[PDB]
């Protein structure tokens, strides 16, 4: 138990890791989208008025 | 094309072209000598005749009391009509036509012979320049509704001139049907989305709210939201996946390579 067990407590630990790692740098790119797009438009309009 | 008699003559009968014009090899295809346009088109007003006189007799059939059905091969070329053979007699003031196999049957040619352009002139005539349309405006209904009644008057069927107001879907078909056949009268540079400044944060832009389609007349968007604070991200989306901003802050573009009308370009180069 205890020595099959445990090996299984660190393979899940380390996967819930990773899949957090992903959705760490997936929310990462979000914002930096959303900036670059919100910079777009605030720049387009800096033309016309 | 295997024998196109009747066509031909009918053709130079009215000096459309001369018999020359039937020699150039695939005068009859479209996509192939596209000078055919032209020559079809030389029928427009004959038709635009043909229809105004139809009018005047479906009105005076209803005055008189009369009633019965409208087969075009009882009508001649110049407008007139004849051959009351079964026609059978009422009350005068209320008589009643069949006009639903005639323009049924008619509706094709119209965009053929573009017989509905002798309306875009400053007053009907051929000879004479355009109507100078504002080029602010771009509503225009009861423009269409006054183009229907002085054409298909007696189109037994309600006509929506915005689809927003149909009820099924035949209804919608059968309204933009019509929208197509009218839209060939008004400026080319006064459909597509139709803007509006609104502000956020004290900040003004510019977005389309809604539309104006050659087929489905106005349509309004329905939940535009003047003075909001910030913006979410579907919105970010929604105000940059549009034109509007786009194009407005470009720079006028005018190309004589095509034909196809050109809008705006969005670089020096
Ligand atoms: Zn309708």
């Amino acid at each position: 138990r205890d020595a099959a067990m445990q090996r299984k407590l660190e393979k899940m630990a380390d996967q819930a890791m990773t899949q957090m790692y992903k959705q760490a740098r997936s929310e990462d790119k979000r914002a930096k989208v959303t900036s670059a797009m919100q910079t777009m438009l605030f720049t387009m309009l800096r033309k016309l008025d | 094309e295997g024998n196109c008699d009747t066509l031909k003559e009918i053709l130079v009968t009215y000096n459309c072209c001369d018999d020359d014009y039937f020699n150039k090899k695939d005068w009859y295809d479209f996509v192939e000598n596209p000078d055919i346009l032209r020559v079809y088109a030389n029928l427009g007003e004959r038709v635009r005749q043909a229809l105004l006189k139809t009018v005047q007799f479906c009105d005076a059939m209803r005055n008189a009391g009369i009633v019965g059905v409208l087969t075009l091969d009882n009508q001649d070329l110049n407008g007139n009509w004849y051959d009351f053979g079964d026609f059978i007699q009422t009350t005068p003031g209320s008589g009643v036509p069949v006009v639903d196999s005639y323009y049924s049957l008619l509706m094709p040619i119209l965009t053929l012979t573009r017989a509905l352009t002798a309306e875009s002139h400053v007053d009907t005539d051929l000879t004479k320049p355009y109507i100078k349309w504002d080029l602010l405006k771009y509503d225009f209904t009861e423009e269409r509704l006054k183009l229907f009644d002085r054409y298909f008057k007696y189109w037994d069927q309600t006509y929506h001139p915005n689809c927003v107001n149909c009820l099924d879907d035949r209804c919608i078909l059968h309204c933009a049907n019509f929208n197509v056949l009218f839209s060939t009268v008004f400026p080319p540079t006064s459909f597509g989305p139709l803007v509006r400044k609104i502000f956020v944060d004290g900040v003004p832009f510019v977005v389309s709210t809604g539309y104006h389609f050659r087929e489905l007349g106005v349509v309004h968007n329905q939940d535009v939201n003047l003075h909001s604070s910030r913006l979410s991200f579907k919105e970010l989306l929604v105000y940059a996946a549009d034109p509007a901003m786009h194009a407005a802050s470009g720079n006028l573009l005018l190309d004589k390579r095509t034909t196809c009308f050109s809008v705006a370009a969005l670089t020096n180069n």
